[PDB]
């Protein structure tokens, strides 16, 4: 499932924020926009896309950008449907619990800011921001939205920017 | 006014010496690897040396 | 022997200076704290040596500063017994005579300061700053330390900066 | 051929032009002097060379500098004997035809400015310095010198920096 | 070894430092007297012993008793000759070096004040109270005795009582 997860997420246009040669986060296109986390500074590794001019959202530390559409072909797929279970993502699964996504400790950290989680169907469910150390696991600080369009981001108490 | 100027020109020039002096004694100062100088303040006593 | 100096260099640990994806030079930690030559600029390949602030030392075209004692657990053994004979290094073996320090011609250039030299125990007896073309050989400026904590720079007249 | 072709830039001199860890074009030294496209911003890949002051010409969108003679030893090999035919060069062969350089479509971008054209022999007969879509194939856009050195530059109308 | 150095411990009279059922440190006799960590509360482990009136040294953080010569008979024997190498202790080996004893990390922890340290011959040379974390290793902060009966507390820089 992983190797597959993988494979999508690579052909799926999306590429890591470089800065001086170092990989200090991700950004994708979902839905047709470019995303970034506006905490990661440096720009995408895609000089069309970084043609495009972002605005900022400080309330979410996001920014967004417009895709042309012919860019905009193919990008991610997102869904609404979000029940409890387990999820796929980059570093391997994570668990959806009482509204909120945690991963086994040692995964995750400094840098993996932007990787999108992804449902049984490629779809997906919520962008991870950050985390949090919480012993044999770790909780995810990430963004999701309602079928209403509501956009909630679920933050633990004292969540380092990771 | 003149003996001002060269009373200040005095204060001055004894003030860059001691700086050149500073300089020249943070000479050995510098790291030597032993992380521990005491005995180059004990023995040279420039300024803010050897507590014992 | 070479081998096990490169081993030993490699474990303890050193960082090259980083400057645009060049190397310029090297820096290690002796004695618990950082030493650095101040004419070679750039950072540290070390974010958490980088933080640390270094003071300057012009007379020896040195610098250092403060390492955390936790990260001074494992930095280089310094001694004061030099006798004559042969040390080893990163490019291999020099020779010790009259108080200097010589090697084979066509080994060290530019880009090689920091270099410490090691004793068949391992223990450093002197740092590489620079060199000077000594026709069959190559004479390198070096600092030593005696017994009593004095700090000695030996300059080749007209020594080039290496 | 071309990998003869690319054994001989690379055993020549040649160094790209270095920007926060991005290649953004390439620069030579033929005839002994350096030269540079000025749209291209950065620094040479070799600080002997950096040290080389440039002067800048318009209307051609080129610098140039001076070499010294030591460094003036190995450098390209410029000869006028332009005959119509094909040449090689770093991605490839290149049409010539009717006084101007052609090359398949999808060989040549953004970033490839200041490849070399040479010929059967490995002597430079051009500077290619951008380029214009042309359907089945691309037009470069490439600066020229007759045997009474005269400098022309091919410009295709609408041409692209490339 | 450390069997050897165990069966040494045990034969001669120790007893920890016993509070509420919890051992919180150890306390000895050497040289005909008792000595216990001032900064361990609790009572030895030794009716009899606990009989005697200690007093106290709060420049060392240790505290002294007069012991009755009867059990006086069979006390720890102590030496001055502390020359470099490694010595054995309660758990383990202690490595000497530049007048300073450091253990290996994980060695060593809250409540093993009082711990002495035995030279090849079964004598002691130290007397452990506390230590610090040192990366791979921990240094502890021990008192040694010279030849002419000076007491030194060696303590590293924001040392942990251990």
């Amino acid at each position: 499932k992983r190797q597959r997860m993988v494979m999508k997420l690579e052909s799926d246009k999306t590429f890591p924020i470089m800065l001086e040669g170092k990989i200090n986060g991700y950004a994708c296109v979902v839905g047709g926009k470019l995303f970034r986390p506006m905490h990661v500074e440096g720009k995408i590794d895609n000089d069309v896309l970084a043609a495009l001019k972002t605005k900022k959202a400080s309330k979410y530390d996001l920014e967004y950008a417009d895709v042309p559409q012919n860019m905009r072909a193919d990008t991610f797929k997102y869904t609404h449907e979000k029940p409890q279970g387990y999820y796929s993502w980059h570093h391997g699964a994570v668990q959806y619990e009482n509204g909120r996504f945690t991963v086994p400790k040692g995964v995750g950290a400094k840098g993996d800011s932007g990787r999108p989680i992804l449902d049984n169907q490629g779809r997906v469910v919520a962008i991870v921001l950050g985390g949090v150390n919480e012993g044999s696991r770790t909780a995810l600080s990430v963004v999701m939205w309602n079928e209403k369009g509501v956009t909630v981001k679920y933050t633990p108490e004292n969540c380092e920017q990771w | 006014s003149i003996c001002a100027a060269i009373a200040t020109v005095s204060v001055a020039a004894s003030t860059w010496l001691f700086c050149r002096s500073r300089v020249a004694c943070l000479t050995p100062y510098r790291l030597t690897p032993n992380a521990r100088i005491p005995f180059c303040l004990a023995v040279l006593c420039c300024a803010r040396t050897a507590r014992a």
